[PDB]
């Protein structure tokens, strides 16, 4: 679950 | 910028204009196909999809308003979901066929060419037919996946006071506007009430067709990556761990 | 079809009466249960269980219109799911646990006693809690159950017209009911979604639960027996 | 084949 919380986290 | 005051046709506006790109796959490929060759069109196809998917998923009414823990569950456990339910969109006006990329039209004998793929294409043509039989709409469909961004993990979901409690009742909220939006859609169709109820019926039990793919489609899926067959692609085998935890 | 000219009330009443009955647990106060125990159970009454969904799904308005091919792919398909909205319904007075017989009521706890089993336990006992919060009527669990016979294995199948036909007359028949109990046109649109929605998750489970069977069955901590077995393969090897 | 389906549903 790292990418896709970074992903989704990008502003 | 709250989602619970779009109007039915707003809602389908913003859905509408979230719309990810059809994305293309390797152009000019070796014909015919290898297993360790369709399986790697199809996993990078996917990888670079699931990009879009992310970032069309903030633009889901509602789903921003959900903690990151959160938005991160629905996605791991509906992505192949949703890009199951794209692809046999993609394949309505295409009887036969799966058009996975406008230049990746394939059909159920190509499905052969990587063991166990048959059985998934024949649902997922099956689905597609299924979508051609009711005269399925974008604006439709639309809903319909955003229904499964919010439902496949809203139980799966831990509870945890009215903690957690609120990140699932404003999700119940948004599903049943989105419900709403189904059946203005269908009234504005001149469909009669006994016909908007059924058609609704019949579009709902698509997802549980839709869902029974994904969970086939996720073993298949595990099952290549120990056959070692599946391409290194981060995202896609990030997402796919998350349905073994 | 016989069950499309019937009224919505007509159909409730078929639906109710075809009501499989509530099977028992072999009796035994030894607690806790072992991995294997636990696995003999619960597969026991299942394939006990199978016995009595399959004279229900006769009595289900237009199952038997099929010719056998289609009725043997119907129930191989959803058999599973079948019975887990059943554990589900009757588990719904009793939160937390999951009622798997009368003598049989057993907590998440307990499902930890086999591998893999507490994380399909934990789905089970969200969507009791689902069905409790929404507080669904045996009329509309009844309706549900035979959506779920015929519509799960009815695209991986002439007879597919005639079951989406049967399939319209049950969601006609729970917006019949939902209006008799009061709700308006918009709360009865709402409900019917958010019922058939849970239909997905019940999918979901019997998946998780058809794979988890099948693992066990490879450990063989306990011998399946053959009705169980045959259903069990309909979806693998 | 034979299956003990097929005997409960004919019976
Ligand atoms: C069914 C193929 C598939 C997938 C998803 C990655 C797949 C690939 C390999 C497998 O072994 C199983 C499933 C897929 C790829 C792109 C889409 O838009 C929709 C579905
Ligand atoms: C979830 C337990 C279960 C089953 C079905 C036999 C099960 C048992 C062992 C497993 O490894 C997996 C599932 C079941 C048994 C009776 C019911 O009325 C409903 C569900
Ligand atoms: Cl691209």
């Amino acid at each position: 679950h790292k990418i896709l919380h970074r992903l989704l986290q990008d502003s | 910028s709250l989602a619970l005051s779009l109007t039915a046709d707003q809602m389908v506006s913003a859905l509408l204009d979230a719309e990810p790109p059809i994305l293309y796959s390797e152009y000019d490929p070796t014909r015919p196909f290898s297993e360790a060759s369709m399986m790697g069109l199809l996993t990078n196809l996917a990888d670079r999809e699931l990009v879009h998917m992310i970032n069309w998923a903030k633009r889901v009414p509602g789903f921003v308003d959900l903690t990151l823990h959160d938005q991160v569950h629905l996605l791991e456990c509906a992505w192949l979901e949703i890009l199951m339910i794209g692809l046999v969109w993609r394949s309505m006006e295409h009887p036969g066929k799966l058009l996975f990329a406008p230049n990746l039209l394939l059909d159920r004998n190509q499905g052969k060419c990587v063991e166990g793929m048959v059985e998934i294409f024949d649902m997922l043509l099956a689905t597609s037919s299924r979508f051609r039989m009711m005269n399925l709409q974008g604006e439709e469909f639309v809903c319909l996946k955003s229904i499964i961004l919010l439902n496949s993990g809203v139980y799966t979901f831990l509870s945890s006071t009215l903690k957690s409690l609120e990140e699932k009742d404003h999700i119940h909220r948004v599903l049943d506007k989105i419900t709403d939006t189904l059946i203005h859609l269908m009234a504005k169709a001149g469909l009669t009430l006994q016909q908007q109820h059924q058609r609704l019926a019949q579009l709902l039990l698509i997802l549980s067709h839709i869902r029974h793919m994904s969970n086939k489609g996720m073993e298949h899926l595990y099952s290549m990556k120990c056959k070692n067959v599946v391409p290194l692609y981060d995202l896609l085998l990030e997402m796919l761990d998350a349905h073994r935890l």
